[PDB]
């Protein structure tokens, strides 16, 4: 019943098209709720979408000015994946930071609220209140906005605590059917650690982080689910992954201490390793978080200074305007596959148009076959929408 | 838009033979029950004949009765009246309506109405 | 059968007061399947009142009807210039027959 | 659990009403998915209609100018038969091609989306995206827009790629639990075969086509769904189902070979074979695409030079807009039974006073009893109708 | 596994409060099916209500003159008992006309579409069209329009086809798991015999249906649902139920034949036995379907010349209007208990201050147990809803 992770990971060559919601498309005639900060998680029989709403739909009055991120009215909602955010849609927990497991028996939420100083994070499992707990640093407490990871029934959750430009206190909780049974501090060369993108390297999690402080190259965590030690580096590929960035001939990386260029601020993103080629995904424009391509770096992994792209793909075209991304992994007949899902942002704060702030969802899954070219953006025309 | 257009009015000597057709648009009479209804020049709306949506001719005026020949076809959507034997009296202004069969309340009444034909009897 | 004698054979009045309109039947019948139309020249005849209580669809609110048996009624409250015409009640049920008719003028 | 359709076909009489989803007439007032190129399929236990819908809503400003078939946004949504596409429809795939399964086990689901040179097909089964395919030929890749047969967990979906009137390349592909084990390319007499509508005949499937190139006669492939054989002919009547197709008093099939009449484009549509006797279903103008009859041709699954025609019923009427039907076939007690379905389309680039494209559906099943007459259309007024 | 009705009948002193609707209050706002002639059944675990819609709903520019009861777009709604007709509501077959069973498997619909002249009843059993009937009168086909009674796996339909003043023919069909095994015609004392409301009377079915013809009292039919037997009279008691009728003090029956009592129409209603004593309801206007009230007649299934009331109620107040009703049982734990339904019609051809017609519907069970008073009118005010 418990979920393992134990199979080998498949072979990818690419990404698919999997899963479009046309969000905004539908909100300009119809009620869909207002979003933003999704991802994607499975239980052994289909996949789910979640999200951050901030209770309200887009043709509501309440949509006006929706750029903020903690309010007392943001709440967790899930779908299947597929179904878009309609007023059907059942919001699972009180949260302006969230995350999300399934274990193989049941699901588990993660949950952050309240004021910025004194925040608590609730921990709700198979529809109950497990468990709670306050900031330890007495500030912005915030966790990984995408799904967290289970193997043996042991679940991990890596939440940050601290200033966002700065010396932050990270925690690995470890928590059994909803109870948190163990909690380790963060320990290695990652100095900022933040909006983890976690996936089952078995026998362990590995997590590709952003580091919001002093480099644009991504951070990682290696949680070893048994023992409860940290290990932390940064994704060695010369082609670094966050943006800002610097233009790709003159970007560099350092596989233990961040690089020091254009790190000031940065995007949720995602990264995993096959062999020693790293296969990542990054925005196209190096400053504005416009377009998503995925590629694979050769000995990436292993050796910076390595440049060598291969087996490129542009899922959101160049021109048009893409967010936070992330992994999630399925359990296929023999081997594990990782799919990502990219959150496509329309609003205020970029487009001065519409009074609201909204996004949209794209998922890819990898792919052991072949496949062709595209570009699947929102689609929405903001100029027709009402503001 | 639903609408009933009647054509074949004309100039008929007595003891003649006159075809009206009522065409029909933006319905079907395999639902609705079809009336010929007649303003003779001076009097009055008569009720001429009346078909059912099941195809059968519930009346036909005392006068008419044995002259005229009320049919339909429902593949074209047209109502056809065959008048036989015109006499002077027969000079009118014909019209073709429509009403329905309600299974719960019953027949309701003549909503739909044509334009209307004129069938004169001259000599 | 049930000769219906629409009463008031012409009727002139001016427009804007009530306007009294009557049909008797010879003997009494479905009170249900009895039906008022405007017969205007040169247009179509269209149904006012069904059911001899019921208005039809798109007619104003001036016409309204009523009845029972032998005797039927119906009155456009305050009349309008468009509302003078010919007024038929008939009985759509078996067996069929119309009215002669009662003519509104303006005088 | 795995579906063998092993029972013979039901006694067939004629065809009795099924369902109808008034998608058109509910589209005024509420919020209905904008749609075309729909079908059915069954599940052991009930059935599901399936459409390509064009990512908006019938009262919304993206509504506008959507007879294309081909944008990033067009998504296969799917319902229980019924249902109408409303805004908590599941959208299963990114596709503006699609076809559908199940084995007995679970859906599979062929989506095609993509460039029109490189496009790629997904196929996904069980809610994962098992496998993917890229074009062969490099032009406008294209699926059957209806049901796949799968017989003892083999599944066979009929793809074309290459040019609409010219030699294309068509393949069958077998798919066992949504990895494709094999791939045959299409050899016969049908030089051009599109939208094919599959039936299990068992031992294998038989798809009848149509031919968008020189032919008003329907093509006819026979997969043995075992050996991995295909052959190809035409259906044989002289009554042809193509539209846009020469009169009946001078129409010619050929048994072999395309009649070149009237062969310039198409309509997907159905036949099948009862003894000797093809029952058949068209449109009843042989020029547009308006009304819908179906009838039984005797001896015109054997003979070219028959037009007895039997059976006749007129499913929508001559003066209503038909479109692309379908069949589908449903496991009975002690047979089984024969279903279509017809799309019945309206709106731009027929009907110039709406902006929109959309459809609806009706569907029918064979009966052995008794039926009477009727007509079934849209109903939808669309000169009411917000533009 | 199948429902054989075994246990004896509940003791009932009255019915007490079981559900509403509210669906002409909730279209004022919001976007739900124009309905009329409602009913309800129950599976052995819940209860589902079910009503035949116009295709459109009540804000709707289609919802302009609904008054019509045969058009090819009417369809069979069916929902959970309390759920309002909304968008996402299943329409499970094309019908103008319709009944349902649940045998204790699966569910029956009995669906009659198609011309006034040659129309088509369908007989759809666990999703599968099973079996189809043509008209044997080519008359307007109808039936029973509430729910048909199973058992041991024996379903019993009553139709009638023909004229609604003078001689029609009438059958009940034996259906067996959609199949019809057997077809009785109708023998008996009942003249006119239309809209039945059945209830199984183990061993057999008990059908109280109107009078549309001669009679203001209601017949009966009871079917031998194993010898296929059938045997027609009257109810007996003295204050009949039918509308139009006659005022109580000049009112009659005859336990045989019509009375002869303001016959002309009538209206759907129900009626059961409790020993000599008839349980009845009836609409408290005596001309139009204005109120109603349920009452008891001592030794009135028995008696003529009985009208001697106990155990009143007032289920909608005697200015408040209503429709049909109907009657359907319900397995408890110890014996078979007996609710009605109520149809409260709203719209046009009694309220001309909108342009379309539509129904509420309120449902109330026996009870061994106390009551009190009250009346549960619609509610709606038509003067401020949308034309
Ligand atoms: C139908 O779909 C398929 C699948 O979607 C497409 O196939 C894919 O096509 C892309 C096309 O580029 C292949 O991407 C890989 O890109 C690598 C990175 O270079 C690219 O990105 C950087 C950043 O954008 C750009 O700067 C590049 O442009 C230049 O700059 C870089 C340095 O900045 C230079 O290195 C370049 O030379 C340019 O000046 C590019 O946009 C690229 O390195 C990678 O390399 C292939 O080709 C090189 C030779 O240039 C080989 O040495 C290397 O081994 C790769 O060759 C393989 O792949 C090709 C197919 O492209 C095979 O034919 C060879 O046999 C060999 O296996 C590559 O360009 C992506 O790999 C590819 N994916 C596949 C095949 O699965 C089709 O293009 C598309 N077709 C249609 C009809 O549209
Ligand atoms: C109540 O409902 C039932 C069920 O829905 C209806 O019964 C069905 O009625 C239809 C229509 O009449 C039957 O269809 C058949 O039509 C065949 C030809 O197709 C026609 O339509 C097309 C398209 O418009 C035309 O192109 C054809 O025209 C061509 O040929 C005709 C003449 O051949 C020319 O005039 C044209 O110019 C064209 O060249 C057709 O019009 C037809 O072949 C088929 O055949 C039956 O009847 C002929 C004699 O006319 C016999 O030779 C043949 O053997 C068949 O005889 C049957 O009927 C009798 C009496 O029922 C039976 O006793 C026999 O056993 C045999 O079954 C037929 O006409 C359709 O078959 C029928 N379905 C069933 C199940 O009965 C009722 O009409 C309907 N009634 C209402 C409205 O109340
Ligand atoms: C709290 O709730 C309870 C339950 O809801 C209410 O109790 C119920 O009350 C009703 C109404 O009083 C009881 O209804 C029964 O009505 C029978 C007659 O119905 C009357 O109304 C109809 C319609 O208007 C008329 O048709 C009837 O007939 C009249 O006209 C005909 C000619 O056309 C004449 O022939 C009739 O005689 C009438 O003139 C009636 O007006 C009535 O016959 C029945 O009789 C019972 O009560 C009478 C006295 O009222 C007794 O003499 C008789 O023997 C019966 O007595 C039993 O019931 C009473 C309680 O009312 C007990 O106190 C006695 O001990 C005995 O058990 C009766 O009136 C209905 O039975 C009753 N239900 C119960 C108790 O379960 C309460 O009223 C309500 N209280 C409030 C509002 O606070
Ligand atoms: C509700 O339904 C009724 C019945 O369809 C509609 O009434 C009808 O409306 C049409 C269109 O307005 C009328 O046709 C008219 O023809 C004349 C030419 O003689 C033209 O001048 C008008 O502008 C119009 O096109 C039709 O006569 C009228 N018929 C009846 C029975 O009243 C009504 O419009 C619908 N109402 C609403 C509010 O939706
Ligand atoms: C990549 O970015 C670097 C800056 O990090 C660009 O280098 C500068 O470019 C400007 C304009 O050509 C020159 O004036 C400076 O002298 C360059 N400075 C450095 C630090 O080299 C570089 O040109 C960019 N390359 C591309 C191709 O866009
Ligand atoms: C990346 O996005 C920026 C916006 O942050 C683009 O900068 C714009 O460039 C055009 C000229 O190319 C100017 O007219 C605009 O004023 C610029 N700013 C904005 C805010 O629009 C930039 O061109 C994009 N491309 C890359 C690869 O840097
Ligand atoms: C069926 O179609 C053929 C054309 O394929 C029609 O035949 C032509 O009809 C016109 C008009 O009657 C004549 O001027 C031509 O001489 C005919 N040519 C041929 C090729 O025969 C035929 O009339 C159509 N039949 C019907 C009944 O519509
Ligand atoms: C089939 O559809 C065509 C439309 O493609 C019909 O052609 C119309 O015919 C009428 C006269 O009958 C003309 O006034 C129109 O101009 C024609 N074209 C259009 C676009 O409306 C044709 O009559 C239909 N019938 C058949 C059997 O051919
Ligand atoms: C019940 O209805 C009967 C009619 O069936 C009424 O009896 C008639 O009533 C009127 C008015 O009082 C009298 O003019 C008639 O002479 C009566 N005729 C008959 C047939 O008796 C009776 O009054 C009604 N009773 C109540 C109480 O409403
Ligand atoms: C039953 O309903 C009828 C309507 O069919 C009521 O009759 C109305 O009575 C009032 C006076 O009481 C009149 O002003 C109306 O003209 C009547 N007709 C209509 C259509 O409103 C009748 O009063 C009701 N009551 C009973 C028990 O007969
Ligand atoms: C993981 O679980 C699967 C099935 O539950 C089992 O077959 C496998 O042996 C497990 N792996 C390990 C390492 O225990
Ligand atoms: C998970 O459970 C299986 C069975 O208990 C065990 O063999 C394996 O060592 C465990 N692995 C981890 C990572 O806890
Ligand atoms: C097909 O499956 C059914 C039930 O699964 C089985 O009874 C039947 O024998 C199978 N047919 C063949 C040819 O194997
Ligand atoms: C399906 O499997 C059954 C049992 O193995 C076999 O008898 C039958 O021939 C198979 N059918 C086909 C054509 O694959
Ligand atoms: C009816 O069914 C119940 C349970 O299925 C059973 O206990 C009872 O004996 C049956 N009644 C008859 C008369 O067979
Ligand atoms: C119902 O079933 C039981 C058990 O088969 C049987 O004893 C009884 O006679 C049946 N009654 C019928 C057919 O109504
Ligand atoms: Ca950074
Ligand atoms: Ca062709
Ligand atoms: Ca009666």
């Amino acid at each position: 019943e418990y979920r393992n992770w134990s199979k080998p990971q498949c072979g990818i060559t690419g990404f698919a098209p999997f899963s479009k919601d046309n969000s905004i498309r539908l909100s300009a005639g119809g009620d869909i709720w207002v979003t933003r900060e999704p991802y994607v998680s499975c239980d052994p029989d289909k996949c789910y979408q979640f999200a951050l709403g901030q209770g309200t739909t887009l043709n509501n009055v309440h949509s006006n000015n929706t750029v903020r991120d903690r309010t007392p009215y943001r709440t967790l909602l899930m779908n299947e994946l597929g179904v878009p955010f309609h007023l059907g849609t059942k919001q699972v927990c009180i949260a302006w930071s969230s995350s999300s497991c399934h274990d193989g028996k049941a699901w588990l939420h993660v949950c952050i609220t309240g004021d910025d100083k004194n925040a608590t994070a609730s921990f709700i499992y198979n529809g109950r209140l497990v468990d709670s707990v306050v900031s330890w640093s007495k500030d912005i407490l915030r966790t990984q906005e995408s799904e967290c990871v289970c193997i043996n029934g042991t679940c991990t959750v890596v939440m940050t605590d601290g200033s966002a430009s700065g010396k932050a206190d990270t925690k690995i909780l470890f928590i059994e059917e909803g109870k948190i049974v163990h909690t380790s501090t963060l320990s290695g060369s990652a100095q900022h650690v933040e909006e983890c993108s976690c996936y089952p390297r078995y026998p362990g999690v590995r997590c590709v982080c952003r580091d919001n402080w002093k480099g644009s190259n991504r951070p990682i965590v290696d949680i070893n689910i048994k023992d409860h030690s940290i290990v932390s580096s940064y994704v060695c590929s010369g082609l670094v992954g966050d943006t800002p960035r610097k233009n790709d001939s003159s970007s560099s990386s350092h596989c233990l201490d961040p690089n020091n260029e254009e790190g000031g601020h940065g995007v949720k993103g995602w990264a995993f390793d096959d062999g020693n080629d790293v296969w990542m995904g990054r925005t196209i424009n190096e400053t504005s978080r416009l377009g998503y391509e995925t590629f694979k770096v050769i000995e990436g992994w292993s050796n910076p200074k390595s440049k060598l792209q291969t087996n490129r793909q542009v899922i959101v075209d160049r021109g048009d305007r893409s967010g936070y991304s992330g992994i999630f992994s399925v359990e296929g007949k023999s081997c594990i596959n990782r799919c990502f899902y990219v959150e496509l942002i329309r609003g205020r704060k970029e487009e001065t148009e519409v009074l609201w702030t909204s996004n949209s969802i794209v998922v890819f899954c990898g792919t052991s076959g072949t496949y062709g070219t595209g570009s699947w953006p929102d689609g929405a025309d903001l100029n027709l929408m009402p503001i | 838009e639903v609408q009933l257009v009647e054509s074949g009015g004309g100039l008929v000597q007595p003891g003649g033979s006159l075809r009206l057709s009522c065409a029909a648009s933006g319905f079907s009479f395999t639902t609705y029950e079809m009336n010929w209804v007649r303003q003779a020049p001076g009097k009055g709306l008569e009720w001429v004949s009346h078909i059912s949506s099941r195809g059968l001719v519930i009346y036909y005026a005392d006068s008419v009765k044995g002259r005229f020949t009320m049919s339909r076809d429902t593949a074209k959507n047209s109502l056809y009246l065959q008048m036989d034997s015109l006499t002077v009296a027969d000079t009118a202004v014909y019209y073709c309506a429509r009403h329905y069969f309600d299974r719960d309340w019953g027949y309701s009444g003549m909503d739909l109405w044509g334009q209307g034909t004129t069938v004169t009897v001259s000599s | 059968e049930v000769v219906l004698t629409q009463s008031p054979g012409t009727l002139s009045l001016s427009p804007g007061e009530r306007a009294t309109l009557s049909c008797r039947a010879s003997q009494s019948l479905g009170t249900n399947y009895l039906a008022w139309y405007q017969h205007k020249p040169g247009q179509s005849p269209r149904l006012l009142i069904d059911g001899a209580s019921t208005r039809a669809i798109g007619i104003p609110d001036r016409f309204s009807a009523s009845g029972s048996g032998t005797d039927f009624t119906l009155t456009v409250s305050r009349l309008e210039p468009e509302d003078f015409a010919v007024y038929y009640c008939q009985h759509y049920g078996n067996p069929y027959t119309f009215g002669q008719g009662t003519k509104l003028e303006i005088k």
